[PDB]
């Protein structure tokens, strides 16, 4: 499953 | 941050670490080195001087989560800052990374914008 930068963004950045 | 801090760059392509030293150059970082793989950096990371590693995930001899792992067991080394920089955002990868200690993730391809937010990020944090 593919994570936007944003899902990213709420979990490593 | 201290303008004199040391980066370290690694990913495989040269075009990418090209990239990466000029945005950093771009936030007045101009004190930066380069590696080709997890191996190569972790080589010039254990010679000492690092403050901030910048890596790419899927690298030959040496993955950024091995590099991400060795890192953060190292005795002097254990809390130096790792932003991942890749082309790779599947969930399990992104969890792993965040269990394993990474301080960010950045998928490519990224704006200059978005890496430079989240380096200043991290600084924070």
């Amino acid at each position: 499953s593919i994570l936007s930068q944003a899902e990213i963004d709420a979990l490593l950045n | 941050a201290d303008k004199e801090l040391k980066f370290l760059v690694v990913d495989k392509f040269s075009t990418m670490r090209r990239i990466v030293r000029n945005l950093l150059k771009e936030l007045g970082f101009n004190n930066v080195e380069e590696a080709e793989d997890g191996v190569d950096a972790l080589n010039k990371l254990q010679a000492g001087g690092y403050g901030f590693v910048i890596s790419d995930w899927n690298m030959p001899n040496m993955d950024g989560l091995e590099l991400l792992k060795t890192i953060r067991a190292d005795g002097a080394m254990s809390a130096l800052p790792v932003l991942m920089v890749t082309a790779e955002a599947k969930k399990e990868n992104i969890i792993a990374a965040a269990q394993a200690g990474a301080s960010g993730w950045v998928v490519k391809p990224f704006t200059a914008a978005t890496l430079e937010e989240k380096l200043n990020k991290i600084f924070e944090k």
